[PDB]
């Protein structure tokens, strides 16, 4: 089935292009890279059931980074409970948030 | 030698588009290998600092790397400059 | 009137592009077209009076008989200068598109295309010559001239 | 003659001196003075915003120097 | 001002379309020992206006076994990229300052492609039919050959910018260094805008006007405009891309004015190949890039990849 | 945004155009004047039966050297690496393995049309 | 430089939003002001949202799309 | 926002719907064109103007053969148009009304489909605040094909080869 | 997951449903078969361009080599099956019974 020829002759045919945390030209990093290195390093030689059960949290970190699903849950609700609020008039957006203000260069 | 000449003669005669793409595809696969700029084109390529140069933290035993970019220790690109 | 004046100087520049870009469609038959082809020649030029022979009906504003029309090769001319869309003119040209020429007694050949195609002007000879098909084309220009379309439809 | 041609020629030219010597006056125009700022990476379009939010005009082209810092 | 700057770009293209249609009658004509227009004007200066007045005066008309939809659209995409072909290119700044101001140019000019084909199709006509697949042929020819060509040259560049291709032949010229891609890029430019010896998709003698055989009036004068328009781009490209101008930030002027006489040569040596040379035939076109064209196009490619590497003078990547 | 702006200005211009095209002019249609041409007779089939097409294998070609020209694109780009050496013995390969693919081809006899 | 000012654009962008977040957030039942996603405390970079999220579209367009736009 | 992007999205849908309808190569050619051309400018908001170009170039070429192959063997007497054939209308209008209730739902609401599950938010937030300079990160990773990647360059220059070979081999005949 | 995602999930969702059901044509099917490919190729840069893997923007060009390389291969079947029948419909591919 998986025939090792690459790790029996110290190859490198596709390891590189495996991951996003490996040598990158001009050394440009990935989105999650710091993740992706936290995920690895914790999984790395545990096996698989092992990584899953004991690395979930760094799994579901990079997921989260990955992804962004609960993060846009909460921007979501924010909006909406901003969106409420204004629309009775309860909350007045600042001059910094309605574009009255000088940002920093 | 007589056989290739009568050959070139030939083709030179019925192909000469085929001569010349041959002859112009064999000069660039010879070439390059034979040429002292290669590792001309090789350095400037590797002079070019696309990203930034993080600096090191020094420990008090690093005497070739330099304190200052003005310092002499470091790489000098004094050979491009006059190239 | 103002209405008068703006329809009588449109009408005037609608017939000035119509008069100066004639764009013949491609088609001759028998002795009559050579003389075509010599005022095409350098020495009558076709083009410098906005004259350029097209080979597409569609793409044609004056058919010029030029030729004799057979019995066999009405329904062709009938049938072509229908696809020539309008505004369309008709220069017959020769004794042969006219009338009969000399093949009037003839069971094959139809005597004048007005028959089968109105035509606008008919120029005279066997063949006329390429001074007399330009003084024709002209005279088709200067029968363009005087159309009033705009002033009829105002006055309408 | 054959220099009968020359003024469609010179009407064509004409024609085509007008795309670019527009755009040229549009982008001097549009950009205070000077040639339109070329940004065709990132780091340049941060210079452009960065130019942007010191202005306090809204305005990259308006350039601040060392009357600005003092 | 941005949509001045369009209008200032679009406006006076189609006007120099319509004068390039004056100026290559005229000069066939001087070379066929006529005249060429000079009665409708001084000079026969108002005989674009007058033909323009006549097509868009004229009735068009659509076939009755015509496809209406497709018959309505060719024309206006013909004339569409005709126009935005030009917004990319420096005189001696671009309209739209595109990073990739050549890959635009390539994906724009196979779209442009099927106008002709689906002109040709919706016509429901034998001969717009022999004339969309005699495109569909020089399509194919040209588009590989373009693509090598266009390659190696831009290789010798760095980018694919065309201020880029400024500032590289700031000190001489493309035509010096690698004209051979310079013939062999005129012959495919040729057969990309259709011009002589390569106007097969709309050959006169063989078939009765070929792919736009039904379009009468307006959308027939579309047609004109977009090929004439192409001719003019296709050489203001080849002038930009191998025959480089000095620019002067501060009086841009005398580029533009560079870049104008350039470009009107280039037409004029295309309207001069129209005069002198018969047709091809498509056929042999093809087998004239594929089997001529092709072998020493990659051949020069290899040859220009090797030789910055050789000569250590690879070009900078900004 | 600018280009937006210009593709629907230049859309926006030929639509106007076939408006003004089809609506201007006066017209008078028939039968005959829209009947398809066939140089002055009617045609003796229809132009939606099947078309030989005598370079169909050609057409192939075009299609895997199309993918050929989409790998060379990136050269310019590729040649600002340090691994030169690596860079050009590829780039010669790809060209040499399209030649050859060009090559046999032709002494195959894939480039000649169907008779 | 342009490091430092980007982190203390970023800090500062990251400060009024949290601001804003309690201003509005307050009678949410189960509702934390500022609480992190992720379960590490290292810092993470705010995607597009976490900044010009409360903020106008002009803003908001010309951070997300002014550079691919620019020609 | 302006939405550009899901407009862009839904214009590809509604081509996909088109010529996977089917009414004619000829229209199914069009179709794919047109969503080629918006997955092109999809790509290119998105950021890899290269991919975009390059998807839209080669779409382009591969749709010039097609148009000759159905010209020469995928051809009748009357060609069928979307509103032609019954069943082409029904299938079409069958996928635009899909789509419809897809995008409505996921803007009312955020659509927790049975495959998978989309939140209903800015395609903008989704972005990266972190930037690159001097060199599109595209761009070299493309042109890394060649210093890395010089497995896929083998694999890739014998597989155009082979295919030659057979397509060669397939229309021999005989 | 944005919408964009779920967009470009439904087309090739709509291309695979679309090549699964047959009407008269095998050019057609072969159509459906490269917007597939298509719009894979988008999922798969949208993807990429995203979480800035930088060694993986290769991938969707072997990805368009390929999907050519498969439709020359479907021309060329179908073009044989054009020249044995005189009409490239998927009813006279019946001589062979399950
Ligand atoms: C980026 C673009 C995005 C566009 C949207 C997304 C597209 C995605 C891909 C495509 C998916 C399908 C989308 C179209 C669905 C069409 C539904 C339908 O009924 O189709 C059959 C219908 C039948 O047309 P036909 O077979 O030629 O005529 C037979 C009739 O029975 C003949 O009957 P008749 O002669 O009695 O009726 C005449 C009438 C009949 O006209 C129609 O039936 C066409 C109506 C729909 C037009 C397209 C929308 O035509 C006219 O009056 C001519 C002028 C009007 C049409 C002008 C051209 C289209 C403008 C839009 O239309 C088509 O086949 C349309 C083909 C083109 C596809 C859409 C292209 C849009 C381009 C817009 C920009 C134009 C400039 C580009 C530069
Ligand atoms: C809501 C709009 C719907 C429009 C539908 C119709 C068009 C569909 C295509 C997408 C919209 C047009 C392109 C938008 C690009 C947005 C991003 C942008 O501005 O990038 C700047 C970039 C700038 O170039 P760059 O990407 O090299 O540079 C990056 C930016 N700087 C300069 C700062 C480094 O623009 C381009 O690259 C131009 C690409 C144009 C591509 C056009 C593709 C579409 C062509 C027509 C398709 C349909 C054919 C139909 C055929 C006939 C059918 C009947
Ligand atoms: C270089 C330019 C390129 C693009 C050019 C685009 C076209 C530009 C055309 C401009 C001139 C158009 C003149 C009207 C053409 C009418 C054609 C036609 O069919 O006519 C016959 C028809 C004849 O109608 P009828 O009533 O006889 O119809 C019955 C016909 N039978 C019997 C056969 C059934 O005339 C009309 O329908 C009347 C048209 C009136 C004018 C319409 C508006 C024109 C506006 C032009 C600009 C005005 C500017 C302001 C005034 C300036 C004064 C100095
Ligand atoms: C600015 C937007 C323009 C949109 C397109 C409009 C057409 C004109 C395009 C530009 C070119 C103009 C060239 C010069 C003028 C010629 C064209 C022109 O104006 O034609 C007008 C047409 C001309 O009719 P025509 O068929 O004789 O056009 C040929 C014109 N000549 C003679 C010059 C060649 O006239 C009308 O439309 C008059 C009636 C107007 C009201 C009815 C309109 C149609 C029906 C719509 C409603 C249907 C439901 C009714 C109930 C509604 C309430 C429930
Ligand atoms: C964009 C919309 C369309 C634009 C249309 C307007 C732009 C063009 C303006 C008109 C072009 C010039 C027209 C005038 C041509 C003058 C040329 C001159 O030679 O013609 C003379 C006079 O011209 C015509 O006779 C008069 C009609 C043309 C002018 C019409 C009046 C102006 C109309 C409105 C113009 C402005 C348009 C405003 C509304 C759009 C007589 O010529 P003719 O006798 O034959 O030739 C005989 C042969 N010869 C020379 C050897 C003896
Ligand atoms: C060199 C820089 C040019 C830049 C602008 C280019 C566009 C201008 C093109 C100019 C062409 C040469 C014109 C030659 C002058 C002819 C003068 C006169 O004959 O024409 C008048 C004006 O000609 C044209 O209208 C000039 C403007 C060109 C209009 C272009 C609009 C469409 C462009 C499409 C190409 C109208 O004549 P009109 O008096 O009324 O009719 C009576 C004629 N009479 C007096 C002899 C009896
Ligand atoms: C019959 C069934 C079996 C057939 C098997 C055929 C096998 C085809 C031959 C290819 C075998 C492998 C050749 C080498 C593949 C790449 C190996 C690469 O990794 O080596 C590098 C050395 O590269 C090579 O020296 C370049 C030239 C390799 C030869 C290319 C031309 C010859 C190809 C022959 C193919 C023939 C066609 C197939 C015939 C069936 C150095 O290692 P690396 O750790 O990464 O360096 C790091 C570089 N970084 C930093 C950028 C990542
Ligand atoms: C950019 C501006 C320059 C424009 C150049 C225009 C040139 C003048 C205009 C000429 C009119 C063009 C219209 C004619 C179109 C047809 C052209 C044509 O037929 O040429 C093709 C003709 C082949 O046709 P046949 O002979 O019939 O078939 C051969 C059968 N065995 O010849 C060609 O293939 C041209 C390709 C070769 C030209 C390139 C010259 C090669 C010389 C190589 C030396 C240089 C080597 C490079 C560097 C090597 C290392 C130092
Ligand atoms: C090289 C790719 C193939 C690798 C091995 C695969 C073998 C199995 C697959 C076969 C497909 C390969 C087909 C290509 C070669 C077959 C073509 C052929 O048979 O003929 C070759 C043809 C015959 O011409 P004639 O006989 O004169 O025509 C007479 C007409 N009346 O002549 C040729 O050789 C043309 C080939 C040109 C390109 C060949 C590519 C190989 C060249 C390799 C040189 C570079 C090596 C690198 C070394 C670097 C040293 C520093
Ligand atoms: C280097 C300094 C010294 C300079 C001198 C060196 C020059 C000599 C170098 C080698 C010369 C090569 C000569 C081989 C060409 C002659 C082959 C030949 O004649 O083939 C005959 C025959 C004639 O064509 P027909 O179809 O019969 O025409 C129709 C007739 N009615 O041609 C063929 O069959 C085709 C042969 C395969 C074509 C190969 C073309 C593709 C390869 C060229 C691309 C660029 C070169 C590739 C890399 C080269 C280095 C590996
Ligand atoms: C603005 C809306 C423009 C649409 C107007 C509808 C025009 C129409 O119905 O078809 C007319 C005409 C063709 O109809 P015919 O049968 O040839 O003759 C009719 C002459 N009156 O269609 C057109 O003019 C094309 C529409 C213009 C471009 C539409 C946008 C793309
Ligand atoms: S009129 Fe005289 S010259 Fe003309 S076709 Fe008849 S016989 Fe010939």
């Amino acid at each position: 089935p998986f025939f090792d020829v690459q790790k029996r002759l110290g190859l490198d045919l596709d390891r590189w292009m495996t991951i996003q945390s490996a040598e990158q030209p001009h050394k440009i990093p990935g989105r999650c890279h710091a993740f992706e290195k936290e995920w690895i390093e914790c999984a790395h030689g545990i096996g698989g059931i092992r990584a899953e059960k004991e690395c979930k949290i760094e799994f579901d970190d990079f997921v989260e980074c990955l992804l962004r699903q609960k993060t846009m849950k909460r921007l979501s609700a924010i909006k909406r409970q901003r969106d409420k609020l204004i629309k009775e008039g309860k909350y007045t957006p600042p001059p910094h948030h309605l574009g009255k203000e000088d940002p920093r260069p | 030698a007589g056989r290739i000449a009568s050959f070139l003669k030939n083709a030179w005669a019925k192909e000469p588009v085929l001569v010349a793409s041959f002859a112009i595809g064999g000069l660039a696969i010879i070439l390059p290998s034979l040429s002292p700029y290669t590792n001309y084109a090789i350095r400037i390529n590797r002079a070019t600092p696309y990203n930034y140069p993080v600096p090191l933290r020094d420990d008090g035993n690093m005497p070739d790397v330099p304190s200052h970019p003005q310092d002499p220790q470091g790489p000098s690109l004094e050979w491009l400059k006059n190239l | 009137s103002r209405g008068e004046y703006v329809v009588a100087k449109l009408d005037d520049l609608v017939n000035w592009a119509r008069r100066s870009s004639l764009w013949p469609m491609t088609f001759g038959l028998a002795c009559c077209a050579v003389e075509m082809m010599h005022m095409a020649a350098p020495r009558y030029d076709m083009d410098r009076f906005g004259v350029v022979f097209r080979a597409s009906p569609r793409q044609s504003d004056v058919m010029i008989v030029a030729g004799t029309l057979t019995n066999k090769m009405a329904p062709a001319l009938r049938k072509v200068y229908d696809q020539m869309p309008e505004p369309r003119y008709v220069v017959s040209m020769g004794s042969c598109a006219n009338g009969g020429g000399y093949y009037h007694y003839s069971y094959s050949v139809v005597r004048g295309c007005d028959r089968i195609v109105p035509v606008d002007i008919y120029v005279p000879g066997c063949p006329p010559t390429a001074e007399a098909l330009l003084y024709g084309i002209l005279q088709l220009q200067r029968k363009i001239k005087r159309e009033k379309r705009l002033r009829i439809w105002y006055r309408r | 003659m054959w220099f009968e041609i020359l003024p469609g020629i010179a009407v064509m030219a004409a024609c085509l001196f007008i795309p670019g010597m527009a755009t040229a006056h549009i982008h001097k125009f549009t950009n205070g003075g000077k040639e339109k700022r070329v940004a065709h990476f990132s780091y340049q379009w941060n210079l452009m915003e960065r130019d942007r939010c010191i202005s306090g005009v809204n305005r990259y082209h308006v350039t601040k120097g060392l009357e600005n810092i003092d | 001002m941005f949509m001045i700057n369009i209008l200032s770009l679009i406006i006076p293209i189609l006007l120099a379309v319509a004068f390039l249609t004056l100026v290559e009658r005229k000069v066939l004509g001087y070379m066929q020992l006529r005249k060429g227009p000079n009665v409708v004007g001084p000079y026969g200066l108002l005989q674009p206006i007058a033909d323009a007045l006549k097509l868009f005066t004229k009735e068009p008309l659509r076939p009755a076994t015509s496809s209406i939809s497709m018959f309505i659209i060719a024309p206006i995409l013909a004339l569409s990229l005709a126009l935005t072909m030009w917004v990319p290119l420096p005189m001696p700044y671009p309209l739209i300052n595109m990073n990739l101001g050549v890959l635009f140019m390539l994906a724009m000019s196979s779209l442009a492609v099927y106008s002709i084909l689906w002109s040709g199709w919706a016509s429901n006509s034998k001969y717009a039919l022999i004339g969309a697949l005699r495109a569909v042929a020089q399509t194919i020819s040209y588009e590989v050959t373009l693509a090598i060509i266009l390659l190696s040259v831009l290789l010798m560049n760095g980018s694919y910018t065309l201020s880029t291709l400024i500032t590289t032949q700031e000190h001489i010229w493309m035509i010096f260094t690698s004209w051979p891609l310079a013939m062999m890029w005129f012959i495919s430019t040729l057969a990309e805008t259709n011009r002589a010896p390569f106007d097969l998709t709309e050959g006169e003698s063989e078939l009765v006007s070929g792919f736009n055989v039904e379009y009468a009036a307006g959308p027939f004068a579309m047609f004109f405009m977009a090929e004439y328009a192409n001719i003019i781009m296709m050489n203001a490209f080849t002038a930009i891309l191998f025959l480089g101008a000095s620019h002067d930030p501060h009086t841009p002027e005398l580029y533009t004015i560079n870049f104008v006489l350039k470009t009107l040569a280039l037409t004029i040596t295309f309207l001069w190949i129209r005069a002198s040379y018969p047709r091809f035939r498509y056929d042999q076109l093809m087998h004239l890039l594929w089997k001529s064209f092709l072998p020493l196009t990659l051949a020069l490619c290899m040859w220009h990849i090797s030789l910055p590497i050789m000569t250590a003078s690879i070009p900078p990547q900004s | 945004m600018n280009i937006m702006l210009t593709l629907l200005t230049n859309v926006t211009l030929a639509s106007l155009l076939v408006l003004i095209a089809f609506w201007l002019p006066q017209l008078n249609a028939y039968s005959e004047k829209t009947s398809p041409y066939e140089c002055g007779f009617d045609p003796m089939g229809s132009a939606r039966l099947p078309f030989s097409m005598k370079f169909f294998l050609v057409a192939i070609t075009f299609l895997l050297f199309d993918l050929e020209i989409a790998l060379l694109l990136p050269l310019p780009w590729a040649s600002q690496t340090n691994n030169l050496k690596t860079m050009l013995t590829m780039a010669l390969f790809l060209l040499i393995l399209l030649a050859a693919s060009l090559a046999y081809e032709w002494t195959q006899k894939g480039l000649e049309w169907a008779e | 430089l342009f490091q430092a000012e980007k982190d203390r654009r970023v800090l500062q962008m990251l400060r009024e939003n949290l601001e804003e977040e309690a201003i509005i957030m307050k009678d949410v039942p189960d509702w934390k002001v500022g609480e992190s996603v992720f379960h590490t405390t290292r810092w993470v970079t705010p995607m597009m949202g976490e900044l010009y999220g409360l903020r106008t579209n002009e803003e908001i367009l010309s951070a997300t799309y002014g550079f691919i736009w620019y020609t | 926002t302006m939405y550009i992007a899901f407009i862009l999205s839904t214009i590809f849908v509604i081509g996909f719907v088109g010529f996977s309808s089917k009414p004619s190569p000829i229209y199914g050619g069009l179709g794919l064109i047109v969503s080629g051309g918006v997955g092109c400018g999809i790509v290119l908001n998105f950021g890899g103007s290269f991919l975009g170009l390059m998807v839209f170039l080669i779409y382009l070429g591969g749709m010039l053969v097609v148009f000759g192959y159905t010209t020469a063997m995928a051809t009748e007497m009357y060609p069928e148009v979307w509103v032609s054939n019954k069943t082409v209308f029904g299938a079409f209008v069958s996928g635009l009304m899909m789509e419809f209730c897809m995008v409505y739902y996921a803007l009312k609401e955020e659509e927790v489909e049975i495959i998978f599950k989309f939140n209903g938010l800015g395609d903008w937030v989704i972005y990266d605040t972190g930037d690159s300079g001097f060199f599109s990160e595209e761009a070299m990773g493309i042109a890394a094909l060649y210093s890395y990647g010089t497995w896929l360059v083998i694999v890739t220059g014998w597989s155009l080869l082979i295919g030659v070979v057979v397509i060669m081999e397939i229309t021999r005949g005989n | 997951m944005p919408l964009v995602y779920m967009n470009i999930i439904m087309a090739f969702a709509i291309a695979l449903a679309g090549l699964l059901m047959y009407r008269s044509h095998l050019m057609s099917s072969l159509l459906c078969l490269e917007g597939m490919m298509l719009s894979l190729f988008i999922m798969s840069t949208l993807i990429i361009l995203n979480t800035h893997f930088t060694l993986a923007n290769m991938m969707p060009i072997i990805l368009l080599v390929f999907a050519a390389c498969e439709a020359a291969l479907g021309l060329s079947l179908l073009v044989m099956v054009s020249n044995t029948y005189g009409t490239d419909y998927v009813q006279n591919l019946n001589l062979l019974q399950c």
